[PDB]
RNA sequence: UACCGUACUGCAAACCGACUCAGGUGGGCUAGUAUAUAUACUCAGGCCAUAGAAUCAACCAUGUUAAAGGAACUCGGCAAAAUGCACGCGUGACCUCGGAGGAAGCGUGGCUAAAAAGACUCAGCAAAUAGCCGACAGCGACUGUUUACCAAAAACACAGGAUAGU
RNA sequence: CUGAGUUCAGACCGUCGUGAGACAGUUCGGUUUCUAUCUUUGUCAGCGAAAGGCUUGUUUUGAAACGCCUAUGCACAGUUAG
RNA sequence: UAAGUUUUAAAAGGCUAGAUUGCCUACAUUCAAUAACACCGAAUGACCCCGACUUACAAAAAGUUUAGGACUAAAUUUAUGA
């Protein structure tokens, strides 16, 4: 069994994990991303975009 | 690791044995259909002992001469060519139907680059020698060749003057059957 | 070429059909060849009185291996078979069978000279 | 050219006499028409063998000289059967052969069904007709047609 | 199988004196379009020449010969 | 009868592995000899770009053949070699009567024959694919599960049983 | 080169222990990395230039080659070292 | 190549350096990229290599041969009885 290769890519799982509505969905989630803000980082989350 | 060269033998070529006689039969099939072709000094050589053993074969006009040029030569517009035009061109040389010339090295490798080319035809680079050299009947070799057994072997046109007594004959010809 | 720990058809009525080559008498520490005697082990027995399981000399008469004379020619043999000996350099079986009992010798065997069927 | 015309020729004079004729008579037969053609037996035998072997005539044993029919020394009697057979046996043994055949596809039928799988496997229905095909129709039919 | 030191300039080039060049005592030179090459060795337009002008091979005269054209 | 997708790649040089990485990656369609999607050659189609060039080093890896022997090698026949297939005969103990078992062991095979038979070959399961067999014990009833990266086992589980609580 | 035994990690049996555990008590199974720098050693090879004066033995038109001692090279190579 | 065939004395036998002695018309290119074939070989007054022909009394390594490559010269042979 070889290693390295623990991503696995999947556009769902990427929003449904990681995107603003279930960082929006509980309070320490909405501390993160205030933190988020707090830092400056130019990409709030990994589904934003324009 | 079988010795081939210093032990008089084909060469390997870097192949199978069966990819190297395929390689062989597809350049002496170019060889006769241009006449000079260039190539490594190893291909250059083996190809030189390839061509004296078809164009021999070539030479002998026979039906199985023919059927085994058939499997060795692929082209068929250049096996008409090897029994019809080189048959006749070297009727009568005993072998070194081929020249080899030095052409410097190749750009993609560094390997040695010969040129490979049938002698005795218009376009190719050096004078050929006769295949015979008509003897004195007044100097030594032909009474060398009295006393022991040998033939006269003397330069001779495609159709001699021997047969031209039969062929004047108009009761040798059978109509064409 | 008999090696140690090969299998051989001792020929005799001695009651041995097989024996296994435990050791080489002389200082021959390769193979044994025909015409030299050997210790042999009888694996298995015909029923009769040299059960299996002894420890006897053999002498082997004939081998799977070119046998070379000094003239040039040489013997070559289809079995690999040998004749039980005594203590006294003489077998124990009353003659040579001739199912496997074709030789070529005369250095004091003459008594193995008339025990097989034919010799040369 | 010249053995596509020798060979139907053979068969010409094979059946015309519809009888068992062998290789003697066939090409005696078929010089007997007009050296015109057949200079030998043996181009004569090749051609026969060679329509026996396309199905288009076939062999039987001659009396007195049986010599084991299957040894190719043996003459054959050729028959020289009116369409080419789309086998090369008898056809009351192939009828028994086939019989035998569709008796043993019914019980691998059977014995694939008390297993989990269908009697006979099933294939996806396929498409051959094309332009190719159509176009080549209307060059046939032109052809044809002049 | 491992340097224990750091190999010294003159020790390295001590040690480098197999992948040297031996310089060679012969050239073969065209004196039209002066070009270079061994002696054993076409170097016309025929091998790679974009110098060439002929000058090099000075007669080739051969106009007779007599054949059939397989066509 | 609107909006979004439509290029290219997709067993891979374009995804997941730091790489142009010998690894991992789901579903569907398919021709003949021929007979199964296995096996050998081939159709449609695709490929022979990512180091090249000759040659007899030693040695290493992977194989072929080998006289006479044959486990004598070795902790241990480990590794190799060997049986390997369809039609017939046959076919042990022990046993939960199901099995052991394809037990073991011996014949018969290509080619020609509208056909009672034959030819010659050293060789006719002729090339490729398709179990080594038997006996004495130990442990675990069995099929399974287990330490991703040195342990797949006598360890775990299992159907069943006993006990305790409810 | 092996890892068969002396270092582990899994498990069973026996001993001791309240128990986690210990046993140099018996068992079954259990990663042997490294492309040679230079020190040796085998073998195959490269580098280690010369011309010195000839008052040139001679010549005129101290420079030019010629004749000498040995200098290299090559060959055979101590009753010749190691 | 061995499992085959020869030889293995006093000192024998090998390797490296070498006093000497002798000689000298010696810049080192080509005949295939790993001469180990070949320096105890050849380069055209050349059979060195390659090809051709013959040989079952070689199941194929010898013999003829300058056909091809090692270029080369004329006023008596494009040339050795290679
Ligand atoms: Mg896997
Ligand atoms: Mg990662
Ligand atoms: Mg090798
Ligand atoms: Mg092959
Ligand atoms: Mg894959
Ligand atoms: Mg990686
Ligand atoms: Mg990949
Ligand atoms: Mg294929
Ligand atoms: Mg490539
Ligand atoms: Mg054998
Ligand atoms: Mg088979
Ligand atoms: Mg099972
Ligand atoms: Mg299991
Ligand atoms: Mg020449
Ligand atoms: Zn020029």
């Amino acid at each position: 069994g070889n290693r390295g290769n623990t991503y696995q890519p999947s556009r769902r799982k990427r929003v449904n994990r990681h995107g603003l509505e279930k960082r929006l969905s509980t309070p320490q989630g909405r501390e993160v991303l205030l933190r988020r803000l707090r830092k400056g980082r130019w990409r709030i989350t990994v589904d934003s975009f324009r | 690791a079988r010795v081939r060269v210093r032990l008089g033998d084909w060469n390997r070529l870097n192949r199978k044995w069966q990819h190297r006689v395929s390689m062989m039969k597809t350049m002496v099939t170019q060889l006769l259909e241009k006449e000079r072709i260039r190539t490594t000094l190893a291909k250059a050589k083996t190809l030189q002992r390839y061509a004296d053993k078809v164009i021999t074969l070539g030479k002998q006009g026979t039906r199985e001469a023919w059927s085994e040029a058939r499997g060795i030569v692929r082209t068929d517009r250049e096996l008409h060519k090897l029994f019809t035009q080189v048959a006749l061109r070297y009727r009568e040389r005993p072998g070194g139907f081929t020249r080899l010339v030095r052409a410097g090295w190749r750009e993609r490798d560094a390997a040695p680059v010969a040129f490979v080319e049938l002698v005795d035809r218009p376009g190719e680079l050096r004078p050929a020698n006769p295949a015979l050299q008509r003897p004195n009947p007044l100097s030594v070799q032909a009474w060398i060749r009295q006393q022991l057994g040998q033939p006269a072997r003397e330069p001779s046109p495609l159709l001699p003057p021997s047969v031209q007594q039969y062929l004047r004959e108009e009761n040798r010809i059978q109509q064409g059957r | 070429m008999i090696p140690k720990y090969s299998f051989l058809k001792i020929v005799d009525n001695s009651g041995a059909k097989l024996a296994q080559v435990i050791g080489f008498y002389g200082h021959q520490g390769g193979y044994a060849s025909v015409g030299d005697v050997v210790k042999v082990v009888v694996k298995e027995a015909r029923g009769e009185k040299t059960t299996a399981g002894v420890m006897r000399k053999a002498v082997v008469v004939e081998q799977k291996y070119p046998f070379h004379r000094q003239n040039g020619s040489h013997v070559q043999y289809l079995r690999n078979a040998a004749v039980l000996l005594s203590e006294k350099g003489q077998p124990i079986g009353n003659k040579v069978r001739s199912m496997l009992g074709v030789e070529f010798n005369k250095p004091r065997w003459a008594k193995l000279k008339s025990l097989s069927k034919r010799l040369f | 050219q010249l053995r596509r015309q020798h060979a139907a020729m053979c068969l010409e004079a094979l059946k015309r006499a519809d009888r068992p004729l062998t290789a003697e008579q066939v090409h005696e037969a078929v010089n007997s028409t007009a050296k015109p053609v057949l200079s030998t037996l043996a181009y004569t035998k090749k051609l026969l063998e060679h329509l026996r072997r396309t199905r288009f005539v076939y062999g039987r044993k001659n009396p007195d000289s049986m010599l084991s029919p299957g040894h190719p020394d043996h003459p054959r009697l050729y028959e020289a059967l009116p369409f080419q057979a789309a086998r090369y046996g008898k056809p009351e043994t192939l009828a028994a052969a086939d019989e035998a055949a569709r008796a043993a596809a019914i019980a691998k039928a059977q014995k694939r069904l008390r297993n989990g799988k269908a009697p006979y496997p099933q294939h996806r229905r396929r498409a051959r007709f094309s332009i190719w095909q159509h176009e080549l129709a209307q060059e046939a039919l032109r052809e044809l047609q002049a | 199988a491992t340097p224990k030191k750091k190999l010294s300039l003159h020790r390295r080039g001590n040690r480098r004196v197999w992948y040297w060049l031996k310089r060679k005592t012969e050239v073969a030179k065209c004196s039209y379009c002066g070009a270079l090459s061994g002696r054993n060795q076409m170097f016309s337009g025929a091998a790679g020449n974009s110098a060439c002008t002929g000058q090099c091979v000075e007669q080739a005269p051969t106009p007779p010969a007599s054949s059939y054209p397989a066509e």
